[PDB]
RNA sequence: UGUACUAU
């Protein structure tokens, strides 16, 4: 598919300047020796001519443009090309990053629906001069096409990217649209889109990634957290039990500069709901990282839940103890809650936030006292093994 | 399959 | 004894 005057019977000796000047650089840039052989010829020396040739060749025509952005081989041209334009501080710097974006905002929504397009968008994002940049993020949709983004495997990195090197003013409207409870819905039910919100939750969180913003880029991220945070905890229940959005209950359970919405998760929709969410492949996750976090008066009240706050079955006695140390998902929540008692009365964890260490005994106490009578049934299981193990090594220390 | 236990009360 | 994502 390569034009006959380069072929050999490609040659050795073939120069960059003699596919510059054949003017088929199109048909090299789509095949795959051809793009492999452009590939490195860019990365040598380069005249001012030749940089123009390339300038004009594959960053200034639109439909030339455009078939090598969405081109399997072409699109690592097109990157290179642009990251040797923005290198190139002649007098065309800025007429050529002028016209780029705008090449890319005409053709933003199917630019990054597309595989290989989509990482022209990236590069441009966080390479182009922060003022062109933030022109892109402008020219993405406001319609259900956002959600086709934020749910493609490949389109959904583009909001990652624009979450990751622009300013939050520039894709506020992003943090709105995802709040809206119908878009939340259908963007956190999605694997894809799910990584989504958890980007913008972590850039939304004032960590230490974020003490370099002035007090106006954090009073505008304290209300977008705000706002995203409400929506999110009133779905709080759909979204701890599903398949892919309880990772993200688990990262605002867990994360330390994100305490205070601890407390709205628990009670909102945790607590009255231990012993049926322990039960669940993905829920039961959630309440492992509540216990571990949870505030030391909201902690009480969960492990009183567990230990007084069910009546037993009326036939058989069990309890909620009972269950879920044989459950197949809720013997992790007990674990949890043994490893927390016997790190709390041996100084691992601090009991002290009241002194809660005789809640810790209290607790420990219970929980020694099941395991030892449950013992020769909670042999049979390794999770009754890890207990029985976890309790022996407190009474040599 | 899951093994559900009536709530007490708070007041 | 128990889940995602990490995409040319």
């Amino acid at each position: 598919v390569l034009p006959t005057w380069s072929l050999d019977s490609m040659r050795s000796r073939l120069s960059l300047s003699e596919v510059l000047d054949s003017g088929d650089l199109m048909k090299f840039a789509v095949d795959k020796t051809g793009c492999q052989f452009l590939e490195k010829a860019v990365k040598g020396s380069l005249t001012s001519y030749q940089k123009f040739q390339l300038f004009e060749q594959v960053i200034g025509r639109k439909d030339d443009f455009l078939k090598l952005s969405t081109n399997i081989f072409g699109n690592y041209l097109v990157q290179s090309v642009i990251g040797i334009s923005l290198a190139t501080n002649d007098d065309g710097y800025t007429k050529r990053q002028e016209k780029l974006k705008n090449f890319i905002s005409s053709q933003m929504t199917d630019m990054c629906l597309d595989k290989f397009a989509c990482r022209v968008i990236q590069s441009s994002l966080q390479n182009m001069d922060l003022s062109l940049a933030c022109k892109l993020v402008q020219a993405l949709p406001r319609d259900a096409r956002l959600i086709a983004i934020c749910v493609d495997q490949n389109a959904n990195h583009v909001i990652q990217k624009v979450v990751a090197v622009i300013p939050l003013k520039n894709w506020e409207f992003i943090v709105d649209f995802v709040a809206t409870p119908e878009h939340l819905r259908q963007i956190c039910s999605d694997k894809y889109g799910c990584r989504v919100v958890q980007t913008i939750i972590e850039k939304l969180t004032a960590d230490s990634m974020n003490v370099d913003l002035t007090s106006a880029a954090q009073n505008l991220r304290e209300r977008a957290l705000q706002r995203l945070m409400t929506s999110v905890t009133n779905r709080c229940q759909e979204l701890a039990t599903n398949e892919y959005a309880n990772y993200i209950i688990q990262h605002i359970v867990s994360n330390d500069d994100l305490a205070v919405y601890r407390e709205c998760i628990i009670e909102k929709c945790l607590m009255r709901n231990l012993l049926s969410l322990s039960q669940e492949k993905f829920a039961s996750h959630v309440v492992e990282k509540a216990f571990l976090h949870a505030p030391l008066e909201l902690l009480a009240e969960m492990m009183d839940e567990i230990f007084d706050g069910y009546i037993p079955h009326p036939d058989t006695g069990k309890d909620a103890l009972d269950i879920m140390m044989f459950h197949q998902f809720g013997n992790y929540v007990v674990q949890c809650m043994l490893t927390i008692c016997c790190d709390a009365v041996s100084g691992r964890r601090q009991t002290k936030e009241y002194d809660h260490a005789i809640s810790f005994q209290d607790w420990l106490k219970k929980l020694h006292s099941r395991v030892t009578k449950e013992r020769h049934r909670l042999s049979r299981f390794s999770s009754g093994k890890k207990m029985i193990e976890t309790l022996a090594n407190l009474r040599s220390t | 399959p899951k093994q559900l236990l009536q709530l007490r009360s708070e007041i």
